[PDB]
């Protein structure tokens, strides 16, 4: 029964090994179905904030291009590098 | 503070300016791209760019950093993934480089060093028996592709949990692993590797991979010995890997040849043994005056069909102090790991064993070159005296010995446990077809009863007639215990 | 037959945690 | 150092006008929507396609051999 | 703005902008002839001047001739109006059936994905054919390589697998025809029209076709193996699907790039090849990857000149793989297709913890029965059969049949092999050869396990004989 | 006078003179340095600036740095306070033990022995080594070469004869390595401060050391000969002494003289080697000589570029030599060490009139039988071994054995060996051979010759390995 117990060996261990699985699959189910908004949320608060850092930009390429008093502090704080730097 | 590009193609701008810029000193682009001097001629700086060359145009700015090329350092990179200079790839947020180290160092002169005496451990029977490795060498991993070559470098990383998750603060070994030319796809399923047997902790590992530009892989491998310098002049134990300095070789060559450097033999630059002999001489084992420290070496090299004769593997070669060579034929022949004995030496010898290593094969490499030749003389069936007909019956089992699982180390105890059963004769009398059944079997069986014996060898690191004792009948207690 | 012997021996968020809690060889 | 600390203040003199200006991702137009739903497939892969809202019923399998 | 050819030759061409320049990669437009001659800014000479590739012929142009910039890459179609369409290297269709209307356009060249991006996934992808199962399975996602040389197979390979995979797949598949025959490409269609993956009728299709073939000039084969990458990408990652990527031939590619290093004024590498041909490669190559996002198999014929395994192109490729099948003259020549070296071929999954070690023990019993065989090859050639030890003479005639069972009648050269297509399932691969190995069938003739099926197409062989 | 650096690559520096162009060879000094910096200028290419070769590496020169013509050739401390000292490419110690202290000093680069100071007496210098004496004697004060691919034992040869040859020896020894390995270098200083031949106390040294290894530039490694020589040329003319000059290895020159060659405008030659490797040898073999005013032996080790003793490099020393001894991968691979080929290697000496008919006809007979055997064998090996002659399966049996009983125990290699130390008096070799050779062991079998040191030692094993 030697050639007959590697089997009962088998049988007691081709069962260990998928009654192991289904304590996984929960695992692998539950914890996605929420570790999803975890990321329905990152691409959410980061897309945002770059229209907003961005958004930055134009205005602000829209405050010296405009406001020709944005050109008077254009003169300004240029001369304050020759006199530093020497 | 810096000046203009002339002209841009092939990762390779000319500069007309930058009159006082240090040649090998790095410069700075137009875009924030971080390039680097090597040409200096008069009319104009040949710079070559750490990475797509598209941003540039003719035209563009260059500015001086005033610094020859740098990296982080220091263990606050341990366990990091880092591509050739230093920032972090592997999405966890810089890493903390308070210490900073130039890559350009050149190597430890004649009196900073000392003997290297120091047993680096591989864990493999094969290597840490016949071509052992020790604290301050250079061994190079050299075969044909798909042999082995890396599942050995991997293989001694892992093995060095033991050692790091534990007191004894010489037995450490931290580990860097350049990854020169490989694919992205490689690094990281090799990463995840090394995590999962977990050792990644202990584990720098720089990656300048098949898509990085061209400079970013000739670069590399020394940003990784940086590194690795800093653990050794801070008295502690480093084990950088190249892998593989062959695809190193090729990038240098892409560079030089774009630079306009005359090409040489398989079209190579005239210092392409320069390259490799610098970085590699840069691993030493320091002297106690300079803090005991170490730095190990495993360069790799890949053969075409065999070819030690081209260019690089021979430099190499000339150049370590020993290899290990691989051969895909006895790889299917079943000698996994594929090894060849008789052909892999280390210039250090049992210098660098334990002296319970070298009890059980101190003269087993010598022999292993000699019933090598002394089968293939007489391998017809006929007649032979009195003294050759022995060696035969013992070899075939002692090979089966050294095949090795792969993921798999072994601690230098159980080494020389198995190495004792058959050198001592105690295997003389078996079917060769077993002798793995056998080992996978009275290795657990002298764990599980004798934490003993492994306890002594272990740790004062030799087999005194006493562990020798209680062996020699453990031994017996098998034997007879199966066949007879 | 004894291989398949060696491979086996190896091996809102409130509505989601109150919800979180072979043999004829005895023959043959 | 002193004719430089003022103008990276230039930076949340706008900074302000954003993360306070709400009804809706500001002057958007077009572009802004479409995007958000292309990765709102792909993100919507790897995990698979049913009610990620409810917690997932179980059917089972039984032990295959080779 | 604009600017003027003052310098052309091959498809090397030399544009001076006098305003303006062109970041390099900027597709350049001919302006003056009846084709579309788009150039493809590479290099900035200085005095205003850049070196572009052509994409298309240079019979015509003029030291002079103007050029408009485009102020972009080369840009593409993408998306799944491309899906049933032949396309060419600048997005161009050719099927003949009117535009690509499409929402989107995609550039051809792109930054690879970076580390963080990459998966681990390891999956068996079984084939059907038993030599690739059985000794270096494909993975699912994973890059392949078909190694041969002029005439060996390749091509007939890569089609048995676009029929064993493709056929029964749901997901999409882009073919991309890298600079072989153009005859190759009309017999594709049509043999996709009628199978149906390719639909005229409907948007049903389910794969796309990028073709520059080996009657166009350096440039377009240079590119073209891109066009049809970017097409696989989006599929990828815009659509995170399963995609099929099969390139034939990606050899042509680094050839192509040869033939312009020359005048692209680079100093030639070992063996005449471009200095930069593991980085030209290695850019392209490391697109072609699964990611987290999407999936790509990549299924890639590679042509081995002379049959030289160590020509730098082969040579380097070999990198760039997960499972690589290598076929040898050798072999076909003795009869045995598919023309797989057994001892040369390689996975980087044939490892038992992800086969299962009687997978892995037959397998390298095989490849060492074979390699056992093999080292005798010597001695049976000089001195004859005879002089082998008994325990040899078996070793041989073992091996012999191994050599023989892994030969297979592929679906495809019903025609050259006569003989019926089989496919056989990993089961009965991994069986048969186990039976050959534990010497069950060393009874039966050489020949009864020549181009079969399972292992009982075999002894069922050698009783017709008798 | 001063100059200015015109251009800079890898380890060619360009530099541009005002008035003082310096002449070839003249040794430039690099302004502003935090270590110093030569250049051995290499041609005038013409208005007023000469190319030149880096004694060290040229990171961080910058366009315009300030270079200062020394006036002369690069000079050295040669003289008697060399000894126990560790110089290296320039003079410049580096065991740190601050200046080395003379006041005679000597150009690198000298001319050549003229034809009328040539030594025509040679004497048979015994090595021990059992091999080599037998059948390719070195001779007292001559030109030596040891052959080798990588890893077939040059160096450890080479330590075996520093060993054995100059430690009886009172006179002055010159080890240099050039551009092989560091560790080897730190490796030898200590084993030659446990035998002393260097002492750190008194001045008992007698083993000058020049260095310049692998780790090092293309500039250092092609002129750390050069150096080495200028110190063992001193210990000769002046002395009339007996001057060991040790290399290791001389193959680095030509190397080095390749990675820069390139750079320096030469269109390369066969196997791309410069196309200058032939006088470059010469005019510097040509001066590791014996005058009649003194006399050095010299052992240098050649790298055999991938074991192709036909490779330019290799080929090209041999002329340059009175006695070879070449190195065998194939032998070493058997494990017979020292893998001395038996039937390549060759001495000037080995002459009836000069070693004796004994010694001569005895070696002569060796190096016959083993080529007899080296015949049958792809008979036997393939088509059956007892097919042979009864007269062959003796001159095979026999040949073995002399094969065998070539190998020895070095004594710097028991580390790897395993057996002590060993060294045979010339008499005892000739004798043992001349026995094995007549018949008088064809009993004891093959092992016992394996490894042993003079003839009997083997008898020793004998009985061991039989009961
Ligand atoms: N000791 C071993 N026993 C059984 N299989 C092994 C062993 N060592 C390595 N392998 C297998 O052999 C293959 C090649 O190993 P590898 O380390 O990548 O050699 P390589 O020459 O570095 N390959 P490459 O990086 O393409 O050159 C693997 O995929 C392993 O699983
Ligand atoms: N798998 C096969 N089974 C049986 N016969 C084959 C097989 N493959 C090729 N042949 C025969 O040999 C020829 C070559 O097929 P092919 O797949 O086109 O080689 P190839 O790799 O494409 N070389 P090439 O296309 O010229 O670059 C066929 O046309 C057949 O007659
Ligand atoms: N005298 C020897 N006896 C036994 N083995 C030797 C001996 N000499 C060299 N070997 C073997 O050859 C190896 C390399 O020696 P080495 O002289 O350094 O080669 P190289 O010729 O390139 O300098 C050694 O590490 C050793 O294992
Ligand atoms: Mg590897
Ligand atoms: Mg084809
Ligand atoms: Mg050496």
């Amino acid at each position: 029964h030697y050639l007959f117990d590697v089997q009962r060996n088998n049988i007691a261990m081709a069962l260990e090994v998928t009654y192991r699985e289904r304590l996984h699959r929960v695992y692998r189910e539950v914890k996605n179905r929420l570790d999803y908004h975890i990321s329905v949320q990152n691409m959410m608060r980061q897309k945002e904030q770059e229209h907003m850092i961005n958004w930055v930009e134009k205005r602000v390429v829209q405050s010296i291009s405009a406001q020709q008093e944005k050109e008077t502090i254009a003169k300004c704080i240029a001369d304050l590098k020759l006199l530093s730097k020497k | 503070e810096t000046g203009r590009v002339l002209s841009i193609g092939d990762g390779i701008a000319r500069v007309h300016g930058l009159r006082n810029v240090q040649a090998e000193e790095m410069v700075e682009f137009s875009s924030g791209l971080k390039g680097m001097s090597l040409n200096l001629e008069p009319d104009n700086v040949g710079v070559v760019v750490f990475g797509n060359d598209k941003l540039i145009k003719e035209g563009d700015i260059v500015k001086r950093t005033g610094a020859i090329v740098d990296v982080p350092v220091g263990e606050e990179l341990l366990g990091r993934v880092v591509d050739a200079l230093g920032n972090a790839i592997d999405g966890k947020g810089p890493i903390g480089s308070k210490a900073r180290r130039r890559v350009g160092l050149k190597a430890p002169g004649i009196i900073p060093r000392i003997s290297v005496r120091e047993p680096m451990q591989t864990g493999i029977k094969a290597v840490d028996s016949l071509v052992p490795i020790g604290r301050g060498q250079r061994e190079l991993i050299i075969g044909d592709r798909q042999t082995g070559k890396t599942s050995i470098a991997i293989d001694t990383i892992i093995n060095q949990k033991r050692f790091n998750d534990g007191t004894d603060e010489k037995k450490k070994l931290y580990c860097i692993y350049v990854a020169i030319g490989q694919k992205r796809s490689t690094v990281a399923q090799l990463v995840k590797r090394l995590t999962d047997a977990d050792a990644m902790k202990y584990t720098i590992v720089v990656s300048a991979t098949a898509s990085d530009a061209a400079p970013l892989q000739y670069l590399a491998p020394y940003s990784g010995c940086s590194m690795g310098e800093y653990f050794r002049d801070n008295g502690k134990h480093a084990l950088i890997i190249y892998d593989d300095l062959s695809k190193q070789a090729v990038a240098y060559r892409q560079m030089s040849l774009l630079l306009r450097r005359p090409p040489g033999r398989e079209a190579y630059p005239g210092d392409v043994f320069y390259l490799h002999s610098r970085l590699l001489e840069r691993a030493a084992k320091m002297n106690d005056a300079f803090g005991g420290g170490s730095l190990t070496a495993l360069p790799v090299i890949e053969t075409q069909a065999g070819d030690v004769s081209a260019y690089i593997p021979t430099n190499v070669i000339s150049i370590t102090d020993g290899q290990i060579f691989l051969e895909t034929e006895l790889f299917y022949k079943g000698i996994r790991p594929a090894i060849n004995v008789g052909l892999s030496v280390s210039r250090v010898g049992s210098a660098a064993q334990t002296r319970a290593m070298k009890q059980v094969a101190g003269t087993m490499k010598l022999e292993l070159a000699q019933y090598r030749e002394v089968a293939a003389f007489a391998q017809f069936g006929s007649d032979l005296d009195a003294a050759t007909q022995q060696l035969l019956s013992r070899g075939v089992r002692l090979t089966e010995l050294l095949k090795q699982g792969q993921y798999s180390p072994m601690a230098i105890e159980e080494q020389v446990a198995v190495i004792y059963a058959g050198v001592r004769g105690y295997l003389d009398k078996l079917e060769p077809s077993k002798i793995t059944k056998f080992e996978n079997a009275f290795l657990s069986h002298v764990i599980s009863q004798h934490q003993a014996l492994l306890g002594k060898i272990r740790t004062d690191g030799k087999i005194s007639e006493e562990s020798d004792a209680k062996l020699k009948e453990i031994v017996t207690n098998f034997l007879a215990g199966f066949e007879a | 037959l004894k291989s398949w012997n060696e491979t086996l021996t190896s091996r809102l968020v409130d509505d989601f945690e109150k919800k979180f809690n072979y043999t004829a060889q005895v023959d043959a | 150092l002193d004719p430089v600390q003022k103008l990276f203040v230039d930076k949340i003199r706008e900074y302000r006008t954003k993360r306070q200006t709400s009804g809706g991702p500001v002057d958007a137009g077009p572009e802004y929507q479409q995007d958000l739903d292309r990765e709102l497939f792909k993100l919507k892969q790897m995990y698979g396609k049913a009610d990620m809202n409810t917690f997932p019923n179980f059917t089972f399998e039984d032990p295959k051999f080779e | 703005t604009t600017g003027r050819i003052v310098a052309v030759i091959g498809a090397v061409v030399d544009v001076q902008f006098d305003e303006g320049l062109p970041p390099i990669l900027n597709a350049l437009e001919v302006q003056g002839r009846e084709t579309r001659l788009v150039l493809e800014v590479a290099q900035h000479l200085g005095e205003s001047t850049v070196r572009t590739i052509a994409m298309d012929g240079t019979e015509g142009l003029v030291r002079g001739q103007k050029v408009l910039d485009s102020g972009a890459p080369i840009r593409i179609p993408v998306g799944p109006e491309t899906l049933g369409r032949i396309m060419n290297v600048i997005g161009e269709p050719i099927d003949e059936r009117g535009p690509i209307k499409t929402k989107q356009f995609a550039a051809i060249h792109a930054e690879a994905p970076e580390f963080v991006e990459m998966s681990v996934e390891q999956e068996i992808l079984v084939t059907g054919i038993k030599v690739v199962d059985l000794l270096a399975p494909y993975a699912k996602g994973g890059k392949i390589g078909l190694f041969g040389g002029a005439g060996v197979g390749k091509t007939v390979l890569i089609m048995e697998l676009i029929n064993n995979v493709a056929k029964a797949h749901g997901g999409y598949s882009v073919f991309a025809g890298v600079g072989e025959r153009t005859r190759e490409g009309n017999d594709l269609y049509h043999e996709m029209i009628e199978s149906g993956v390719i639909n005229l009728k409907d948007a049903t299709s389910k794969v796309a076709l990028v073709y520059g073939q080996m009657n166009e000039p350096p440039g377009a084969r240079a590119r073209v193996a891109l066009t049809g990458l970017t097409v696989a990408e989006y599929f990828r990652d815009q659509e995170g699907q399963d995609v099929l990527l099969f390139i034939d031939n990606i050899f042509r590619f680094t050839q192509a790039g040869s033939e312009v290093s020359a005048l692209l004024g680079r100093i030639p590498s070992a063996v005449g090849y471009q200095p930069t041909l593991a980085t030209d490669m290695g850019t392209m190559q490391e697109r072609i990857t699964t990611t987290k996002k999407g999936s790509i198999t990549s299924v890639q014929a590679i042509y081995v000149p002379a049959d030289d395994l160590t020509d730098p192109a082969p040579a380097t490729t070999f990198a760039h793989l997960d499972a690589t099948t290598v076929l040898s003259r050798a072999i076909a020549e003795l009869g045995i297709y598919p023309a797989v070296d057994p001892l040369d071929s390689t996975s980087r999954i044939m490892d038992p913890n992800i086969v299962g070690s009687e997978h892995y023990d037959v397998a390298r019993g095989v490849q060492k029965i074979l390699q056992d065989y093999k080292s005798l090859q010597d001695i049976i050639a000089i001195l004859g059969m005879d002089e082998l030890s008994e325990e040899d003479k078996l070793t041989v005639s073992r091996a012999r049949k191994i050599q023989r069972f892994l030969s297979q009648p592929f679906q495809v050269a019903e025609v050259f092999t006569g003989h019926l297509g089989k496919l056989v399932p990993l089961k009965e691969t991994i069986k048969g050869f186990q039976q050959i190995l534990a010497g069950e069938y060393d009874h039966l003739p050489e020949q009864a396990f020549y181009m079969v099926g399972p292992i009982e197409e075999a002894v069922a062989k050698a009783d017709k004989l008798a």
